[PDB]
């Protein structure tokens, strides 16, 4: 792992760690899932955490957080993720839609930070992320 | 940077893999 991907994870973890206390409760997951158009039940949330709660303390810490991303880094599900960004369904995620989704996760992002993101997902250089390019990003 | 979006989706997907109809 590089220095860059640690710092990425950190802010990733921090999208979830709303209250800054260094852990993600079910309530925070619930909150994020919903901001992403989802509606998970108390029980689902518990399972998510139960699946990687090594210390069995009922909440997610950083290490376990990374475990989650380790595990999911092992289709139909991809389209649904994509459709969360592709708000007008035209098949391309623009910066604006990316911005909107980030903002919707309580991110405040500079015009340029949005662009950097578009830029790192964008393979063909048309300045948007298409499904297939979205796919590569979901493959790392 | 793009890891913010990325992991957003990882836990997203991690829920999908835990739904109960
Ligand atoms: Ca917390
Ligand atoms: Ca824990
Ligand atoms: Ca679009
Ligand atoms: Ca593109």
């Amino acid at each position: 792992l590089t220095e860059e991907q640690i710092a990425e994870f950190k802010e990733a973890f921090s999208l979830f760690d709303k209250d800054g206390d260094g852990t993600i409760t079910t309530k925070e997951l619930g909150t994020v899932m919903r901001s992403l158009g989802q509606n998970p039940t108390e029980a689902e949330l518990q399972d998510m955490i139960n699946e990687v709660d090594a210390d069995g303390n009922g909440t997610i810490d950083f290490p376990e957080f990374l475990t989650m991303m380790a595990r999911k880094m092992k289709e139909e599900e991809i389209r649904e993720a994509f459709r969360v960004f592709d708000k007008d369904g035209n098949g391309y995620i623009s910066a604006a839609e990316l911005r909107h989704v980030m903002t919707n996760l309580g991110e405040k992002l500079t015009d340029e930070e949005v662009d950097e993101m578009i830029r790192e997902a964008d393979i063909d250089g048309d300045g948007q992320v298409n499904y297939e390019e979205f796919v590569q990003m979901m493959t790392a | 940077t793009v890891g913010k979006v990325y992991a957003a989706l990882m836990i997203f997907d991690f829920y999908k893999q835990n739904k109960t109809s």
